[PDB]
């Protein structure tokens, strides 16, 4: 089994927002991830993991964690192997990364008709790559694009240094490839800073051969999803 | 609730030292209890499940061991790609919780950072603003210090650092620092400067520019 | 010669038990809207035509002779044993049997599905040590394809082996689809088996058994079992038929052939 999530985004204070999760693929046997219990966990910036909710195989023995009870529904739709969070009544503090995530133990058989009556909750063998949810009053804003060009006498050691400067942006996360994904080898992305204004700027850059510079070609690929935001700046000597 | 204690809090040790990290417990979880290994900016993978069975497709060189209220989460030998946080997870009684963390670094030898810097393009000139940025490349260890001088004078409360994670291969880091003035205040002046000091460096070095050339 | 009835079964002078909704078998087995009849007994079961299954989709293999068996010991009394499961999960449960609001199975019956990765070759014992016969009943999970086979057993194929010195039965179970009932086109076949004074229950298996929990005392006298859909009524009559209760004073009669009791003969 692996898992996806989809449904994350930027929302208001005190907004509504689903969540979905699907699983695609064949684990011990042919079982899909409707023969397992799932949950639901989150990572706020720079924080640890917490646990929000559970859902049996079957969509019941239902639980959750205090800090989301009353306002967030677990539930699911086994036809279409697919978990969903709904999220009411959202705050500043529920921003962060959800993850869906798999205990690996089976809980139900549904093509024969087996439910095992102790729901055991344990292991988390299968995570997704997670989802970003950010609650905020500040509304969407696209990054601009600067190229940072390689200058005459940069050279430290025997290569040359350029990158992508994204500035401006809210709110995280934007990603960067370069080439297209051709150049991945000495490529650096540094961390999103908040600014003072309120808005995030990112830095990318990549150590290439001086010979290079003229005769390739180096592009910086800056995709941010809140904004549908796709820019390719090229980058040359000044 | 059962609050779950990680000792210690964060860590260095060399290619090929023997790892400790433990994980205390509110009361008796029995054995109902996994560790995970957070990869920066990547998702949790599970190593051990229900206090000491490691995970298929998990090294070896990992192990657990603990019940009641002490478990404990051995790395036979680190690795340079075993860098990033571990989380112990509890699942005795709801609500289910974790630890606090346990940051991992590698220890590695002095490297020093290759210094460049950028000025500002004529791109974002046009929207009046200067960003001058200096990129520390590839060094060892972390804590290195970055002066900026406008016109030999010393700049202060109005450039942002960033650092990278430490790089799974090789161990080192890479930082940036990033000057941000006004348009105006830029074409007022015209040498920038990035001066670095750092422990691999015999004596500071400096990269710097004058505007316009 | 009686050729006529009253159209009522009198509650007197045998004890009657009206099993309403349930037949004898459901209520052995432990259908969740039969177990008011868990530990009951009865000089006569009167099964009814409403009876209806709400369980797991099941058959039994020889059903008229297991039926007869529990009609005439007369009793439900069931006697929990320590069974010692190894490796497996126990008390697996299904929607197409709830009690209360959650899923639930046969009371007298324990599935056994895999524990991990890993379903090993069950083989436990258990010695009759008392002076009377014990009915123990186990059967068989048939699934209704391979997939589910291997979920929840591991191994592709099973089988399940329950034995005494005298008689040995092994069933190896059909994977394919029956007919669609409650949802569910697996199934499950019950079987038993009868442990005397010394003798020693064996069961071993390496897939699909539906283990039993313990076992059924056994008895030998006046119990029987009857199909009728006449009512009970607060009366006094020695002779009960499928259409009603009759006076036995005449020394013949016509009115069913089924009787239950001191009765006249049948012409």
């Amino acid at each position: 089994v692996q898992l996806q999530e989809s449904g994350g985004g930027l929302v208001q204070p005190g907004e509504s927002l689903r969540l979905s999760c699907v699983g695609s693929g064949s684990s011990f046997g042919e079982s899909t991830l409707s023969y397992y219990a799932v949950s639901w966990v989150r990572q706020a910036p720079g924080k640890g993991l917490e646990w929000l909710s559970i859902i049996n195989a079957g969509g019941g023995d239902i639980d959750y964690a205090d800090s989301v009870e009353g306002r967030f529904t677990i539930s699911r739709d086994n036809s279409k192997e697919t978990l969903y969070l709904q999220m009411t009544n959202l705050r500043v503090e529920d921003t962060g990364v959800y993850y869906c995530a798999k205990h690996m133990s089976m809980q139900q058989v549904p093509s024969a008709g087996w439910e095992r009556e102790d729901l055991v909750g344990d292991a988390f063998d299968v995570w997704g790559q997670g989802t970003m949810v950010t609650v905020s009053s500040a509304s969407t804003k696209g990054p601009s694009v600067f190229p940072l060009a390689p200058s005459s006498k940069s050279t430290s050691g025997g290569t040359a240094a350029l990158g992508c400067l994204v500035k401006d942006y809210f709110p995280e996360p934007v990603t960067v490839s370069w080439n297209s994904g051709a150049l991945t080898s000495g490529v650096h992305t540094f961390p999103a800073v908040l600014q003072s204004s309120g808005l995030y700027s990112l830095s990318s850059v990549v150590t290439v051969p001086s010979s290079s510079l003229g005769t390739q070609t180096y592009i910086c690929n800056v995709n941010h999803k809140p904004s549908n935001t796709k820019v390719d700046k090229r980058v040359e000597p000044k | 609730d059962i609050q779950l204690t990680q000792s210690p809090s964060s860590l260095s040790a060399s290619v090929g030292d023997r790892v400790t990290l433990t994980c205390q417990a509110s009361q008796d979880i029995r054995k109902f209890l996994n560790w995970y290994q957070q990869k920066p900016g990547k998702g949790p993978k599970l190593l051990i499940y229900d206090a000491s069975n490691l995970q298929r497709g998990v090294p070896s060189r990992f192990s657990g061991g603990g019940s009641g209220t002490d478990f404990t989460l051995i790395i036979s030998s680190l690795q340079p790609e075993d860098v990033g946080t571990y989380y112990c997870q509890q699942y005795d009684g709801l609500p289910f919780t974790f630890g606090g963390g346990t940051k991992v670094v590698i220890k590695r030898t002095v490297a020093a950072p290759s210094v460049f810097i950028f000025p500002p393009s004529d791109e974002q000139l046009k929207s009046g603003t200067a960003s001058v940025v200096c990129l520390l490349n590839n060094f060892y260890p972390r804590e290195a210090k970055v002066q900026w001088k406008v016109d030999n004078a010393l700049q202060s409360g109005n450039s942002q650092e960033s650092v990278t994670e430490q790089d799974s291969k090789d161990s080192t880091y890479s930082l940036s620092s990033t000057l941000t003035l006004s348009k105006a205040d830029y074409e007022k002046h015209k040498v920038y400067a990035c001066e670095v000091t750092h422990q691999g460096l015999s004596s500071p070095v400096t990269k710097s520019f004058n505007r316009g050339e | 010669v009686q050729s006529s009835s009253t159209g009522k079964i009198c509650n007197n002078p045998h004890r009657i038990l009206d099993g309403i909704d349930c037949t004898l078998i459901d209520a052995l087995l432990g259908d969740p809207h039969c177990d008011v009849f868990q530990n009951e007994t009865w000089d006569l079961f009167v099964e009814r035509s409403k009876a209806f299954s709400n369980c797991y989709p099941y058959d039994v293999p020889d059903y008229a002779s297991l039926r007869s068996l529990v009609a005439s010991s007369g009793t439900l009394e069931f006697i929990t044993e320590g069974f010692t499961w190894t490796g497996v999960t126990q008390n697996g449960g299904s929607n197409a049997c709830k009690r209360g609001p959650g899923s639930g199975f046969f009371s007298r019956l324990n599935w056994l599905t895999k524990s991990g990765s890993t379903y090993p070759v069950l083989n436990v014992t258990m010695p009759n040590n008392d002076n009377f016969d014990k009915l123990y009943i186990w059967g068989v999970h048939h699934p209704s394809t391979n997939q589910e086979q291997t979920s929840l057993y591991v191994q592709a194929s099973g089988r399940v082996t329950v034995s005494t010195r005298r008689s040995q039965q092994t069933i190896i179970p059909n994977i394919g689809s029956r007919p669609w009932v409650r949802g569910l086109s697996s199934r499950i076949s019950i079987y038993w088996t009868i442990v005397k004074p010394g003798d020693v229950l064996v069961i071993n298996s390496n897939g699909n058994l539906i283990a039993p929990r313990g076992y059924f005392k056994m008895r030998t006298g006046k119990s029987s079992i009857m199909r009728s859909d006449a009512p009970i009524d607060t009366c006094i009559s020695e002779c009960i038929t499928p259409n009603g209760s009759i006076p036995n004073d005449k020394p013949f009669q016509n009115v069913n052939k089924i009787t239950y009791g001191a009765c006249p003969k049948y012409v």
